[PDB]
């Protein structure tokens, strides 16, 4: 305990001093990036001690080091929880990040802000940690909006540029309208409980559950870019591909399948909340697959991917699957993150082009770019053996042999048809064929920050599918007796799907000529929930600001008193100044004292 | 990207003006008006502006394009936009 | 001392000044000095007044 | 139409002192100026006030609680009572009405 | 008190008799001294507050506005001597003497037992804000600007004092500490429910409440700029204060005459959350960003419950360093531009890159991001009102979204996008700008470390 | 629209062939299309009757607008492509180096002495491009946005220095 | 050990010996047998040399204990001076039982890490022992308000004595 919980604090402690010495400025800024791209590696190797000794004894622990603050009968404290999931996410997260920022040391060389970018870089890491590791969920929302601001000041790393400041407000607009929920779930949780602190919430295990698992359903919504909170993902893309790879992988999107897992204990016997999270996984995966059929811009068509997995699993966390799903994070942030730095080496080389029209040719050009680029394709699509096999494969097995809503079970197997259409129209598009590009060539892609950074995260996308599902101990029972054509569905429709996808591909050469259907452009204009909600909703509120309101205003208004003191002064001072009227008005006083109100009396 | 230069811009612009059958690539040099001396009409002098687009990668608004009817103000328009001074 | 420099003891005479009467106010309010349910007891064999 | 002075141009204090703080056009007062605003400031207020906070003793008796309730729990336990018994005051000084 | 009052009072000599050129660096130095006397306060218990004397106490709900209140004076000379450098000589020093009565008047009616002590000095602080605003504002409108103020505050406080006046009457005391054994219920009847309306409309007036926040801001958009830090971070803390104190003997008609002033609180933080979002004028933008975090300080002092009250206590204190933060941030841009507009001057990152950064942290802390204390005060009035009605938590979580929405905006407005061509006298930011913004959010940002010190008795 | 009826139709022959382009990608199949669009300009290229011509653009309008690629290629510095404004962030007027210190200043002896020249030249010619502008400009105020061109020699361009002194395009 | 036992119990540690079917050594001995050289004996030494230093210099602290004083029950209708002393009492013993209540909230916590995927059988105790004193702490003070006193919360008792009384007459 004493070497697992002391290495286990110092992996988080060195990704700190790096910020340190940038705010205390006893650094030396000659290589910055260099000094960040060390500190993680070594950061993932003391990482890799933890791990080896849960692997090994199934070790975990809590660490709750420093009392903060107690309220009543509330106490916080910072409080770390050292288990299955944080063991083997932060050394995967690491090991991602390595690569990321090693690509960033050329992807953003010329860029004169690099030792602010990889500043950011690092405090974008730091806070998914904090979000990866919370016991509790008030130092869980530390790093649920920690990631939410690093993401909008990354996305809007251009700040010149209009485009960005509109995404990274977005990002901020739709993750926070899904805090609602997270914060919707604390309140519950203290109300009912008296705890935010997670060994409570499942000791206690309460059997209403309803409402703080539909706060979280909704915080994991935005987080993670399901159906209704989906657009802001496709739009950040604004920022530089590292942002876009690290963003996609192994920080911000998968926090909000990450919350979902952490919270299996109540899931788990809750089948509302499966039914609800299953439905919208189903429609998430579904949907941003076929916006992926017509996109042209390479990120986009890697954003939308993300956003199909990321409803994948959503869809596992509601087959009642968490490891499952947790596994299938854990897989897909290695070749996600090779393709968006694969997709980064095409648009540096075409000069910042990324339009997959204008490339071509570039199987031969490439060599080393093609190779990531193609086991990236082949392990999200899940071949056999490859890193996504050993997660999406067993996924559909689940759900197909599970008790299930049959709507859900077709439309996740049809999105997993249209991720092979999709990759194979970057493949073919980006590689294929005959150069599209302008004249003057500029291919170059054999820098070794490239180069190495991509190979690690190859043979990530290769074997550590294969040593990850061998090392973690089981818990659950995996069902493995089906028919033969339940067994064989992912491998089949994903068969058809390259089949059908080549067809449509080689279908454009030919010298014909045709109008859009309204698929077509429905697919091409993301079904028009952006160009429908991004105009409608923002009009509605920006332009939002009877008799009886009339008189509480008229009546009480400054005007309305200023302007009857002025009638009630110009009738006391518009005398005549006549010792005949003033005297007059002092008859009808005594008069009226003695008639009227008896004053005499 | 590799840096431009004047007499690079002016070799790739007449380049792409002798891949085009239209024109006769003796009578080109970079002062022939597209009009006057090479006898083509406004709507040879939309292709033209699209290959120098496509050439070098960059749009050239239609208010723009219109007013360059010889290759050198090509070439003069290109060294502006591109900072080039050489 | 210095004709330049003698405004600066306004404010920190203020403060010692501010304590000593603060310190004189509590004389006047010892009406329940060793005498409250709570804190009463018998006195040391020097002491005089629990506190002052 | 009335004699009035025109409003005077906008001055820059960098103009004549490049090392301006922006606390006085005298550059030996604005330099005294920056000198008791960061001193005090900073090295008195915020770190010495912090030091100070860090180190208040025990703010509104936290840790006597603690202790205390250390101290009863161990006490009921050991002789059986309840850790903690739902009437506040002893119903033997209570007369209700009626 | 007589160890912050009378050190506050020589303030005024030193002052006066300092020489011609160093009111400045006097004022400020020895009044950073008396702020730094003032952690002194922090000796609370955990069942007694600390009763000094007949006259002036302090508990653990008046040692953090009375921090605040003394830290701010040193900030105000600050950012007071750049636009007053021009000023006659026996003038400048006439508005440090305003400021520091008003620091007087404040740390007094903060600590005041007696009731009616405290509405004499919180009445008092009229005076020496009226007169900052309207002799020393800029604009036509500060004269309008000082009479809505002066008779906003003055129609909530004449009932007030009358109420007060008969509570002393048929109570026998208004001592505080003895209105807490000797407080009786207070039955239904039309008399109790103006007493109620008495004892409370002049505080929410302060607040203010939305539906009376008119006046405020006008009085921001025409004050000078150390006129609006004083009164967006402790004058409008005058009205919670009061609150906090005044409802003990409101009890239990408190239950049912809430309802109209929640429902106020409930919708006008969600519209005035919207009007943020187009407003024209920064200053002005500020002001309505006020009015939308301290309708959450009226529902928590409202629904009277501990996790309520701890709530806004951190948000009194939280919002008091960032609004004064955010005006003096306009300010400095105003002292370039010389104008209020938001839209005016853009893509000022690039050229003030670290007041980019200021920009960026208060505006964070603007929209509570977590772990800051204008977060902590945010959620637990989120919490407690949760338990009070399920239903409150959409607009309790409408309103994040809404206020994420206008904090970013502008700083995306006046900090990104490509800056004004015409503006080149955008001068690199003064050390003076640079120390004055540090002040505000070092203090700020430390306090997460230990913020049990600003969530007030029910701690 | 202030176009003439021959600009016009040559804004919509561009429009119309980059649309045409972003279907057919591969090359080959956009030149096989591009001369059968070419030949349908052609065509007409010879009507004289203006309501006839003016007929056939508004419904090669029509038709573009069923046609248009819903996701048309876009330069990516062009307006609504992925790089425009990219860099505005790093273009800083050049009055910044105004406000330079003296210590900033001293890194550069030989720039900040060609500046002075620049600074110089500017002051000089001002006032002749004043009276250059005043005695060409028509009463009642310009009609156009254009500027004229300097006559004499030694004069400058009236109304040069943001145009001759912006920021490069690729700034850092 | 350093805290009560009985305050803050834990089951004895029941650690199962090596019993290796590998020829491979086991990466975790060696670096255990690292950390101890490399880190633990160095913070060791630093330690004791610490400890030397505070041995020379001995002082103590003390717990205070206060003296029992009549509760509010027992004052006289708006007599302040016997209303303070109860009313200091009673905020005391206020901070004391949300800290008896935190205590045993700990004590359900550690046991549901400790137990593991048995928890819900093994921590039986701990979440009856929990929900017995959550029940008492209820009663006491929940509802009181923001402006809570003796007062209040003898009110409280009061309305619940004669709801329980009319429970016994009724049947
Ligand atoms: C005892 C009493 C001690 C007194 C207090 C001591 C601390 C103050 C020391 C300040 C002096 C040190 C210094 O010189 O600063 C140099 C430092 C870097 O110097 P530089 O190279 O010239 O950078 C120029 C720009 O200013 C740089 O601008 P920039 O934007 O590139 O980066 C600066 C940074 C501002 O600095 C930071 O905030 C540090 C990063 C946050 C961690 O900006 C951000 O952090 C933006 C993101 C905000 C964080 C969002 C993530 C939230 C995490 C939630 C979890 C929080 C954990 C709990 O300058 C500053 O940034 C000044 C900021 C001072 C406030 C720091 C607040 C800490 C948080
Ligand atoms: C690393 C990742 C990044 C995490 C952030 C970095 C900083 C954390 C490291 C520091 C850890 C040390 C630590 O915090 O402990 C010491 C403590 C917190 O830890 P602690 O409470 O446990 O104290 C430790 C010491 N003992 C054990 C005795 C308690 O820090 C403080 O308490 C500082 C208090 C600051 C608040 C006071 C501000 C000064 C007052 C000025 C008044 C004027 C301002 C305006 C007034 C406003 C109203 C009040
Ligand atoms: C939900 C929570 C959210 C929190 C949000 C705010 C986060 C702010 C940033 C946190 C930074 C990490 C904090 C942990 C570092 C330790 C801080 C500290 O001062 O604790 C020391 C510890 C305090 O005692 P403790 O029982 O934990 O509780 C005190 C009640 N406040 O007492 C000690 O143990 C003394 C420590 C001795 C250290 C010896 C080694 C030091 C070597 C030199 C260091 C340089
Ligand atoms: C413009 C003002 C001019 C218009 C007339 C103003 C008065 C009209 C409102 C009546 C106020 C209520 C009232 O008068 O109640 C009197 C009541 C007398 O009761 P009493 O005899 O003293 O006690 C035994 C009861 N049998 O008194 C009491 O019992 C308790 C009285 C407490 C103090 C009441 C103060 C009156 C408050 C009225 C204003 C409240 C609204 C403020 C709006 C502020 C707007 C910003
Ligand atoms: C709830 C109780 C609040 C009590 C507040 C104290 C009451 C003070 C009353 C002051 C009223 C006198 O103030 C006077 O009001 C009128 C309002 O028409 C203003 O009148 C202004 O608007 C009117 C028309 O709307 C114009 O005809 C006039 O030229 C213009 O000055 C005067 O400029 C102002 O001098
Ligand atoms: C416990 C409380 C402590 C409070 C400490 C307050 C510190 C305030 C620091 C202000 C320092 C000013 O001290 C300064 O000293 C010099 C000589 O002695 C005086 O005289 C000076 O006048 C001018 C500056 O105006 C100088 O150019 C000249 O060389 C010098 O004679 C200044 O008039 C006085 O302003
Ligand atoms: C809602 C609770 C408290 C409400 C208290 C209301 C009492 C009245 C307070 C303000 C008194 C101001 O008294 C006077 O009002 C009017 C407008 O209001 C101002 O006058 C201003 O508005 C009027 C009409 O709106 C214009 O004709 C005039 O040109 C303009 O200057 C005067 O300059 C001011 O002197
Ligand atoms: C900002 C605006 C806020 C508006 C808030 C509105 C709150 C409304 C409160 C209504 C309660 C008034 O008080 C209510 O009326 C009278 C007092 O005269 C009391 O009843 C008393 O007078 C009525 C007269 O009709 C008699 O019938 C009754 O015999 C007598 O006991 C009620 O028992 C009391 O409950």
């Amino acid at each position: 305990m004493n070497m697992f919980s002391s290495l286990s604090l110092v992996t988080l402690l060195l990704l700190t001093m790096p910020i340190m010495m940038m705010s205390f400025n006893t650094y030396k800024p000659s290589n910055y990036p260099l000094y960040v791209k060390t500190a993680i590696s070594y950061a993932f190797i003391t990482s890799m001690i933890p791990t080896m000794m849960f692997i090994h004894s199934g070790q975990e622990l809590i660490i709750s080091n420093w009392h903060w603050l107690t309220i009543q009968t509330l106490k916080l404290s910072l409080s770390f929880k050292m288990d299955y999931f944080s063991m083997m996410f932060i050394p995967v997260a690491l090991f991602v990040t390595w690569s990321i920022m090693e690509f960033s040391m050329w992807y953003m060389y010329s860029d004169p802000n690099i030792n602010k970018f990889f500043k950011y870089l690092l405090l974008f890491l730091i806070t998914m940690l904090i979000l990866v590791t919370a016991n509790n969920l008030f130092q869980l929302f530390i790093g649920w909006e920690g990631v939410g601001i690093m993401s909008f000041l990354l996305i809007g790393w251009w700040y010149g540029r209009a485009d960005a400041n509109t995404a990274a407000l977005q990002a901020i607009l739709y993750n926070r309208i899904g805090d609602i929920g997270f914060i919707l779930a604390m309140a519950w949780f203290l109300t009912n409980l008296n705890t935010w602190d997670l060994q409570q919430i499942f000791m206690l295990n309460p059997s209403d559950s309803n409402m703080p698992l539909i706060g979280l359903a909704l915080a994991a919504t935005g987080k993670s870019a399901q159906f209704g909170l989906h657009p802001w993902l496709p739009s950040a893309m604004e920022g530089p591909t590292p942002v876009s790879a690290l963003l996609h992988s192994s920080t911000m999107v998968v926090a909000g399948i990450f919350l979902l897992i952490r919270f299996y204990p109540l899931t788990e016997n809750n089948k509302y909340i499966q039914s609800i999270t299953l439905c919208l996984g189903a429609i998430t995966t579904l949907f941003t697959a076929m916006c992926a059929l017509t996109q042209n811009d390479i990120k986009k068509i890697i954003a939308f991917s993300t956003s199909s997995q990321l409803g994948l699993m959503m869809v596992t966390i509601g087959i009642n699957q968490p490891y499952l799903a947790f596994l299938h994070i854990c897989t897909h942030a290695f070749f996600k993150a090779m393709l968006f730095m694969c997709s980064g080496s095409i648009i540096h080389s075409l000069n910042d082009e990324q339009d997959i029209r204008k490339m071509g040719g570039l199987f031969k050009a490439m060599p080393f770019t093609t190779t990531a680029l193609i086991v990236g394709s082949l392990a999200l699509t899940g071949m056999p053996f490859l890193t996504g096999f050993y997660s999406k494969d067993l996924i559909i097995e689940a759900a197909n042999t599970s008790y299930t809503n049959a709507w859900a079970l077709l439309m996740t197997l049809i999105a997993t048809s249209f991720t092979a259409i999709y990759s194979t129209r970057i493949i073919f598009f980006a590689l294929l064929g005959q150069p599209r590009f302008p004249t003057l060539v500029n291919i170059n892609e054999n820098n070794p920050l490239l180069i190495n950074s991509i190979k690690r995260l190859l043979i990530g996308s290769l074997f550590a599918g294969y040593i990850i599902s061998n090392n973690i101990p089981p818990t659950t029972i995996p069902q493995m007796t089906m028919p033969y054509y339940l067994k064989t569905t992912a491998l089949i429709v994903t068969i058809l799907g390259f089949i059908l996808a080549l067809e449509i591909s080689n279908m454009t050469k030919n010298l014909k000529y045709h109008y859009p259907s309204n698929a077509f452009k429905f697919s091409t204009l993301l079904g028009y929930f952006p160009t429908i909600m991004h105009r409608l909703a923002p009009y509605m509120n920006l332009s939002m600001s009877s008799l009886l309101d009339l008189i509480w205003l008229e009546a009480i208004l400054p005007k309305t008193i200023s302007l009857a003191q002025m009638k009630a002064s110009t009738l006391v001072t518009n005398q005549k100044g006549l010792i005949k009227l003033y005297f007059l008005s002092f008859l009808i006083t005594i008069l009226i004292s003695m008639i009227l109100f008896n004053f005499h009396e | 990207a590799p840096p431009l230069t004047l007499e690079g811009i002016k070799d790739r612009v007449l380049y792409v003006l002798k891949l085009y059958d239209k024109i006769d690539p003796e009578k080109l040099s970079v002062n022939s008006h597209f009009m006057k001396d090479l006898g083509l009409d406004s709507l040879d002098q939309v292709e033209i502006i699209m290959a120098m687009e496509d050439e070098f990668g960059f749009e050239i608004p239609d208010i723009d394009a219109e007013k360059l009817m010889c290759p050198q103000e090509i070439v003069d328009y290109i060294a502006d936009k591109k900072d080039v001074y050489e | 001392v210095v004709r330049d420099h003698w405004v600066h003891v306004l404010v920190p005479m203020g403060f010692v000044f501010g304590y000593y009467l603060d310190r004189k106010n509590d004389e006047k309010l010892t009406a329940f000095r060793n005498k409250s349910l709570l804190y009463k007891r018998e006195l040391k064999p020097n002491e005089e007044v629990t506190w002052k | 139409r009335w004699q009035e002075d025109p409003e005077p141009e906008d001055e820059n204090l960098y103009e004549k002192n490049p090392d301006s703080h922006g606390y006085d056009k005298d550059p030996a007062v604005d330099i005294w100026n920056m000198r008791v605003v960061f001193f005090f400031g900073f090295s008195i207020v915020l770190v010495l006030g912090s030091t100070f906070v860090a180190y208040l003793p025990d703010y509104r008796m936290q840790e006597w609680a603690r202790r205390e309730a250390e101290r009863l729990v161990k006490y009921r336990e050991a002789h059986g009572l309840p850790i903690m018994e739902s009437n506040c005051f002893d119903p033997s000084k209570i007369q209700l009405p009626e | 008190m007589l160890k912050y009052i009378i050190p506050t009072i020589m303030l005024m000599p030193l002052t006066w008799l300092s020489k011609n050129n160093m009111i400045w660096v006097n004022s400020t130095a020895h009044s950073l001294l008396i702020s730094f006397t003032s952690l002194l306060l922090m000796n609370q218990f955990g069942d007694n507050s600390l009763n000094f004397s007949l006259l002036f106490f302090s508990d653990s709900l008046s040692t953090p506005l009375l921090i605040l209140t003394m830290w701010l004076l040193p900030l105000m000379l600050m950012a007071s001597q750049h636009h007053l450098s021009k000023e006659n000589l026996t003038r400048k020093k006439l508005f440090i003497t305003m400021l520091i009565s008003l620091q007087l008047f404040l740390i007094m009616t903060f600590t005041a037992m007696e009731l009616i002590l405290f509405y004499i000095l919180f009445e008092a602080t009229l005076v020496p804000t009226l007169i900052i605003i309207t002799r020393w504002g800029n604009q036509t409108e500060r004269l309008n600007a000082g009479l809505y103020f002066l008779f906003y505050t003055l129609a909530g406080s004449l009932p007030l004092l009358v109420a007060l006046i008969y509570i002393q009457n048929t109570v026998g005391s208004l001592n505080f500490l003895m209105l807490q054994y000797w407080v009786q219920p207070v039955h239904n009847s039309w008399s109790n429910v103006f007493m109620w309306l008495a004892c409370m409309m002049a505080f929410m007036v302060k607040m203010p409440l939305y539906g009376l926040h008119l006046w405020l801001p006008k009085a921001h958009v025409e004050a000078p700029i150390a006129g609006s830090m004083v009164l967006a971070a402790v004058l409008l803390k005058l009205g919670g204060y009061g609150m906090l104190r005044i409802t003990l003997i409101l009890n239990p008609m408190t239950d049912f005459m809430a309802y109209p002033f929640i429902m106020l609180s409930l919708w006008g933080m969600i519209m005035t959350s919207s009007i943020c979002l187009r407003q024209t004028d920064l200053k002005s933008l500020i002001a309505y960003s006020s009015v939308s975090h301290m309708a959450l300080v009226i529902v928590a002092i409202l629904i009277q419950t501990p996790w309520s009250y701890m709530g806004a206590t951190a948000l009194m204190i939280a919002h008091g360093l960032t609004s004064s933060m955010l005006f003096c941030l306009a300010n400095s841009n105003y002292e370039r531009i010389h104008s209020r507009t938001m839209i005016l001057a853009r893509g000022l990152q690039t050229l003030l890159p670290l007041m980019a950064t200021w920009w960026l942290l208060a505006s964070l802390t603007n929209l509570a991001l977590p772990p800051t204390i204008n977060l902590i005060g945010e959620l637990f009035v989120v919490m407690s009102t949760f338990s009070w009605s399920n239903i409150t938590i959409i607009l309790m979580g409408v309103n994040m979204v809404i206020t994420a929405l206008y904090s970013l905006y502008m700083l995306i407005m006046t900090q990104r996008g490509k800056y004004t061509y015409h503006i080149n006298n955008i001068s690199p930011s003064f050390t003076r700008e640079n120390a004055l913004m540090s002040l505000h959010i070092l203090p700020l940002l430390l306090l997460t470390l230990n913020p049990k010190i600003i969530l007030g008795p029910l701690y | 629209a202030y176009l003439t009826h021959q600009q016009k139709v040559l804004r919509l022959y561009k429009r119309a062939l980059r649309h045409l382009e972003s279907w057919c990608i591969h090359r080959d199949k956009y030149r096989y299309f591009a001369c059968l669009l070419r030949a349908r300009f052609d065509e007409h290229k010879n009507e004289k009757d203006m309501v006839k011509a003016t007929q056939l653009l508004r419904e090669a309008e029509e038709e573009f607008w069923h046609g248009q690629h819903p996701q048309p290629y876009i330069f990516p510095e062009s307006p609504g492509g992925t790089s425009y404004e990219r860099y505005e962030c790093y273009k800083v007027p050049e009055w910044c180096l105004d406000d330079w210190h003296p210590s900033e200043k001293a890194m550069y002896p030989d720039y900040f002495a060609k500046r002075e020249q620049w600074k110089k030249l500017r002051r000089e010619s001002w006032e002749r491009e004043v009276k250059q502008l005043q005695e060409e400009t028509p009463v009642g105020g310009p009609r156009t946005e254009a500027l004229p061109p300097a006559r004499k020699q030694g004069d400058l361009p009236p109304l040069w220095w943001h145009i001759v002194t912006r920021p490069r395009e690729r700034p850092m | 050990d350093s805290w009560d036992k009985d305050v803050y119990p834990e089951p004895p540690r029941r650690t199962p010996a090596p019993s290796p079917q590998t020829s491979l050594p086991n990466p975790i001995t060696y670096l255990t047998k690292a950390f101890d050289l490399l880190v633990d004996r160095p913070v060791t030494l630093v330690r004791e040399f610490i400890e030397r230093q505070h041995a020379k210099n001995k002082y103590y602290y003390y717990h205070r204990e206060f003296r029992r004083v009549p509760d509010i029950t027992e004052c006289q209708e708006k007599d302040v001076l016997c209303m303070f002393e109860a009313e200091m009492q009673w905020r005391r013993d206020y901070k004391v039982d949300q800290e008896i209540v935190n205590i045993i909230q700990e004590r359900l916590k550690a046991c549901q890490q400790r137990e593991g995927e048995s928890h819900r059988q093994n921590c039986a105790k701990e979440l009856e022992q929990f929900t017995q004193v959550v029940k008492a702490y209820q009663d006491r003070y929940h509802d009181l308000g923001a402006h809570y006193s003796a007062r209040k919360c003898l009110a409280k008792q009061k309305q619940r004595m004669l709801a329980e009384r009319k429970a016994a007459k009724e049947a």
